């Protein structure tokens, strides 16, 4: 269904005397989260939602807590190897993530692998376009390299990424494929804004739209105003939807001039709007 | 399915 | 390394007077993961704050919602504050109705 992505976000944090490092597994796909391991409970486990829960049964979620659990206390000697490599103070708080999955196009086959890996939030190690080598960022990680091209680590990846990774990827559409059902067209507006002297805001709004992905533009007579434009972020609604605004600063009197469009994958096609006061 | 991690 | 977080402070909802609505507080590209993030209303903190699980994004940068209850009035002012080791003071970000 186009391209799709199966893609899972680790993170191990140590805290030194404040208890045992904090390990999730967080899994994604096509950016929406599904499922999610979370060490910091008397007794976690994997958390699927409920699509995943019971499409797939008990069991094997058992045995995904258990691998969790294992990648859990695997890392915790990772964070110890660290220190070692850096040589940092055994005191302070590190943080290991990783990104790792796949990416298969229309006709079911691998387009992208992922596996990479940082450290207090910079690159550390990835494995490369080819499926084959590795891309160590510093002299840390050359360690970790030479180690896995010695066990073949990246063969080892290639097999998880051609296997499980595009099978579970596969599996999941047919299935159901829930981010077209999940699509929301942005409904806009332009709000009004006093500026000093003779300039007025003019602030175009798309609101309620899924996903994220998004274009806002004024156009004065036709031309992107590419420049005196404000924007924020996009953002979410914490309803699942998110939100953008683009504004930009006219002359009083001219509002009517200029034209707001937005562009989104939900739209028949984009939209157009301009400043409506009332009569 | 997350992949089984390899130490670093 | 460390990275400074960015705040946005915006509605669920278009706000108007006396219609609840709830209050984001919208906190990216930070590392390391610890953070503290209160909303205050005029002055003061708000105990009831809701916090999303944290998400990190492609550039490793972490993420992570806080929210809350409220229902706009005219004057009520609201902030939100963040605490973080990037940073010697805690950042303050007001609630402005028009952004």
């Amino acid at each position: 269904m186009g391209p799709h992505s199966l893609r899972y976000f680790v993170t191990a944090v140590s805290r030194p005397g404040l208890g045992e490092p904090r390990y999730m597994e967080v899994g994604y796909v096509d950016d929406t989260e599904f499922v999610r391991f979370d060490s910091d409970a008397e007794n976690p486990r994997y958390e699927p939602r409920a699509r995943w829960m019971e499409q797939e049964g008990p069991e094997y979620w058992e045995r995904e807590t258990q691998k969790a659990k294992g990648n859990e206390q695997s890392f915790r000697v990772d964070l110890r190897t660290l220190l070692g490599y850096y040589n940092q103070s055994k005191g302070g708080s590190h943080t290991i993530q990783v990104i790792s999955g796949c990416e298969v196009g229309s006709d079911g086959r691998l387009l992208r692998g992922y596996q990479q890996y940082a450290y207090d939030g910079c690159d550390y190690i990835a494995l490369n376009e080819d499926l084959k080598t590795w891309t160590a960022a510093d002299m840390a990680a050359l360690i970790t390299k030479h180690k896995w091209e010695q066990a073949g680590e990246a063969e080892r990846l290639r097999a998880y990424l051609e296997g499980t990774c595009v099978e579970w990827l596969r599996r999941y559409l047919k299935n159901g494929n829930a981010t077209l059902l999940r699509t929301d067209s942005p409904k806009a507006h332009v709000t009004h804004h006093s500026r000093p002297e003779d300039k007025v805001t003019l602030r175009c709004w798309a609101l309620g739209f899924y996903p994220a992905d998004i274009t806002l533009t004024w156009q004065l007579n036709g031309e992107e105003l590419i420049q005196d434009m404000e924007l924020v972020e996009t953002r979410p609604a914490g309803d699942g939807t998110f939100q953008k605004w683009a504004s930009v600063v006219v002359p009083l009197g001219k509002e009517q001039y200029y034209t707001c469009h937005v562009y989104h994958q939900g739209l028949p096609e984009p939209l157009t709007l301009r400043w409506e006061p009332p009569p | 399915e997350i992949i089984n991690f390899e130490k670093l | 390394i460390q990275k400074t977080p960015q705040i946005q402070v915006y509605s669920r909802h278009p706000p108007e007077n006396g219609k609840p609505n709830i209050l984001n507080c919208y906190v990216t590209q930070f590392h390391p993961p610890h953070i503290e993030i209160q909303m205050l209303k005029n002055g003061k903190k708000i105990p009831k704050v809701e916090m999303s699980d944290m998400s990190f994004s492609k550039d490793w940068s972490f993420y992570i919602l806080a929210h809350t209850e409220f229902t706009p009035t005219e004057t009520d002012t609201y902030a939100c504050r963040v605490k973080h080791d990037s940073m010697a003071e805690p950042k303050t970000v007001y609630w402005d109705r028009d952004m």
